[PDB]
């Protein structure tokens, strides 16, 4: 179960769960992402590691109107044609993995519309605040 | 009224500064397994897309001479060249006394070869046998003062040693596209009648460049780009005649050269599993080199290119000289086809004038008409210098084809004097840095400051 | 136009345009800072690319008290004296790239400020929020 | 000197087979098939992860 | 040497191998003594050898 108290669940210990259980301790997923020390040229080549990956990442989530590396709840309305699936059978019996194998077809249009909802939504708040 | 900062992250802003650059070639040369140029080896595959965006409204200078790309691509093709030759055996027990007599095949006999003689060490560290090959005139140079025409040394052990270039790597000329990295941007001069230096109405944006050929020549152009609307000149300045005039084509102008000798190779190995190749027997009757150019279309290729001229003298006519001279690989026009290498001698080609009237060639007379040049073989290169100059170029059996095109010339004025009518020009090589700014003139590189700030009517709410 | 809707802009599509139109779409400027692969000791050395100036941007956007990168206003006053222009000459037919030229001498100043000013109004709101 | 040329070893090192654990880099992670009735190619119903073989 | 005589060096000479792989001519150099060593137990003080 989650309520173990001082969080030793590892690398990957939650995947597999369901998606309420899993929803927390997510921080230890996303801090475990250096190590290694220098032997040759491959491995400072390899040493660049997520420091790539990680600023995409940042870069993707910053885009988007949010700050920090957890959750964060979006105003673009779910259009049913993607999944067209009840709550319960995903939120509470389902595991990520089989979730992203369904839902892998639509990522780009999302990510789009996403891109310029944060954008709209800022540059509507600075001419509210403009205007007084 | 009252007004505040604002600071504004990635706006667009150009700064002209240094950097280093990318290579990218085609998924063609990866398909080999091994020993396929150097593209495949040192290169990304490259991707057309995106298209080349156009900007709205924009100006910016653009400057030919005053750049550093071309000395960065110079730095890079040298160290490739030092650093393929590497693995290839450097032979150096060969230059031993060698007894030189006269040619003489079977079929004949020909001028442009001795059949040296020497001993060369066997498969056993200490044991010799005696061996035979042909070998070029120019390679061979008289020993000593001594005057014994019998004996006879290759040219070298005088100035540095030697290696010989592996026969599984080809010398083609494999495009390539030189990309910018992250952070920093490629702008285009879309005007195709820029003058070299100068702004540009009409600028856009590339992610990488397109095809560059790396090839060698001193006189003339090989194949590469072309023209988009007519012939353009460019100079760093006409006040010094000492700089070189590089001159474009609106269209190209066919060459075709061959070597019917018909040569073959031997094998002999010397040391520890490795071989050294060399020319033997001759078959077939004996026969000259030779290139073929047009006579018509180069006739108003110079009628064209010497009204363009007209402009900058009107005063004066135009007339065509014999080269310098000197050195062969200084005055002869110098290049590569198929892993040999031919001097040719343009001092047929550059002999006219043109005092501005303009002569029709659509008569077509005889369309078989054609000028026919006269060419030599080495096979000693020292193609550039203090990178390890001398290399050796292995024969190859058959009689080769070499079909191509011109499309550039490189034209230097001569010493003018007693204000003479008809100041000439004269045909004058160099270094591969003029060859290879000819076809970098419309890219710049720029980095990006995304960081801005502006004032407007806002504050930070508290 | 910028209603053009789905963004395809480019990299430096808006470049030139005026400032109002140009403020939209500032993201795909900031997005594609990321490209190459492995080849020798130069490229890896070239590889560091904008990790490093990114990274300055982040420092300095952050440090004036700023979360996200998109626009940001702050509260120093505007001194005249480095402009002195129209507001209308500036914000409506007037170029990023003429103005950064015009107003390229005045960098310092203004930056070593807005380090100080969000420094103290962190002290402030925290001594006001420990107050209670 | 049919072939290629020879190269003797240093007398100094040896060839005594040391074991060498293969870890993944940060941003990758080792998965284990714990079934030790695997034919080789299938699926495993009892998977680990793994820090370094 | 011509203008006397010194006592820290001495005059060996040696064939040296020219521009041409096999084939050898006589030289001469001045070379300090601690850099000169008895070439074999053999007395023989004509012949030396570099400290090498
Ligand atoms: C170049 O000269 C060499 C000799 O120095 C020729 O080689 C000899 O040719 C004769 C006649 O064919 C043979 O009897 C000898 O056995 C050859 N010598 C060796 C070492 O093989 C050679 O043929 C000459 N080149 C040409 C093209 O004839
Ligand atoms: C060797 O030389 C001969 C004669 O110069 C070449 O003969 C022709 O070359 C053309 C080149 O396209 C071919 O299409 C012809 O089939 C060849 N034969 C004849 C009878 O014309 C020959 O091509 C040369 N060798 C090579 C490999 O190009």
């Amino acid at each position: 179960a989650v309520g173990i108290g001082a969080v030793f669940l590892g690398f990957l210990g939650a995947a597999g769960s369901t998606m309420g259980a899993a929803s927390m301790t997510l921080t230890v997923q996303a801090r475990n992402l250096l190590s290694g020390t220098v032997w040759g040229i491959k491995q400072l080549q390899a040493r660049v590691l997520a420091v790539e990956r990680y600023l995409r990442d940042q870069q993707l989530l910053g885009i988007w109107g949010c700050s920090g590396k957890l959750i964060c709840c979006t105003n673009v309305p779910w259009n049913s044609s993607w999944s067209n699936r009840n709550l319960s059978e995903i939120w509470d019996n389902m595991t990520w993995l089989q979730w992203d194998k369904e839902i892998s077809n639509y990522t780009q249009i999302i990510y789009g519309l996403l891109e310029e909802s944060q954008n709209q939504q800022e540059k509507n708040e600075q001419d509210l605040l403009a205007l007084d | 009224e009252n007004l505040w900062v604002t600071v504004y992250y990635g706006v667009p802003v150009w700064k002209e500064a240094k950097t280093t650059l990318f290579c990218a070639s085609d998924a063609r040369a990866y398909e080999k397994e091994v020993h396929n140029v150097w593209a495949t080896h040192a290169c990304v595959p490259t991707d057309p897309s995106p298209q080349e965006l156009v900007l709205g409204n924009v100006t910016e200078n653009f400057n030919m001479w005053k750049n550093d790309m071309v000395d960065q691509m110079h730095e890079d093709i040298i160290s490739l060249w030092d650093q393929s030759l590497k693995p290839c055996v450097k032979l150096t027990p060969l230059c031993v006394t060698l007894i030189c007599s006269d040619a003489t095949v079977k079929t004949g006999t020909v001028e442009e070869m001795k059949n040296c003689s020497f001993n060369t060490t066997t498969e056993i560290r200490d044991k010799e046998k005696k061996e035979y090959a042909l070998f070029y005139k120019p390679d061979i140079v008289p020993l000593s003062e001594t005057n014994n025409t019998s004996e006879y040394r290759l040219i070298n052990c005088n100035t540095s040693a030697c290696t010989q270039a592996c026969p599984k790597v080809t010398f083609e000329p494999i495009p390539i596209h030189y990309c910018a990295p992250a952070g920093y941007a490629i702008l285009k001069c879309n005007d195709e009648t820029f003058n070299g230096t100068g702004p540009c109405s009409n600028v856009s944006t590339v992610q990488c460049t397109h095809g560059i050929r790396p090839v060698v020549s001193t006189q003339l152009l090989l194949n590469g780009s072309l023209a988009e609307k007519e012939i353009v000149i460019r100079s760093e300045n006409l006040t010094n005649n000492a700089k070189i005039i590089i001159v474009h084509l609106h269209t190209p102008v066919e060459i075709v050269c061959t070597r019917p000798n018909n040569n073959t190779r031997k094998s002999v190995r010397i040391g520890p599993g490795q071989t050294f190749y060399a020319t033997g027997d001759i078959i077939g009757d004996i026969k000259q080199a030779h290139c073929n150019i047009s006579e018509e279309k180069w006739n108003d290729t110079l009628q064209k290119v010497g009204i363009e001229l007209q402009k900058h003298f009107p005063n004066k006519t135009i007339k065509y000289n014999q080269s310098a001279g000197g050195d062969m690989e200084i005055t002869t026009h110098s290049f590569n086809c198929g892993g040999e290498f031919f001097y040719c001698n343009t001092s047929n080609l550059f002999n006219g004038t043109y005092n501005g009237t303009y002569i029709s060639t659509n008569s077509s007379a005889n369309s078989t008409s054609t000028i026919t040049l006269q060419c030599r073989i080495k096979q000693i290169i020292n193609m550039w210098q203090g990178v390890g100059r001398c290399m050796y170029a292995p024969p190859i059996a058959g009689n080769i084809t070499c079909r191509s095109n011109i499309t550039g010339l490189l034209l230097t004025r001569d010493g003018g004097t007693n204000s003479n009518e008809t100041e000439t020009f004269r045909p004058a090589g160099g270094d591969m840095r003029d060859n290879w700014r000819s076809e970098l003139y419309k890219y710049k590189v720029v980095k990006i400051e995304p960081l801005g700030v502006a004032p407007t009517r806002c504050k930070r709410r508290v």
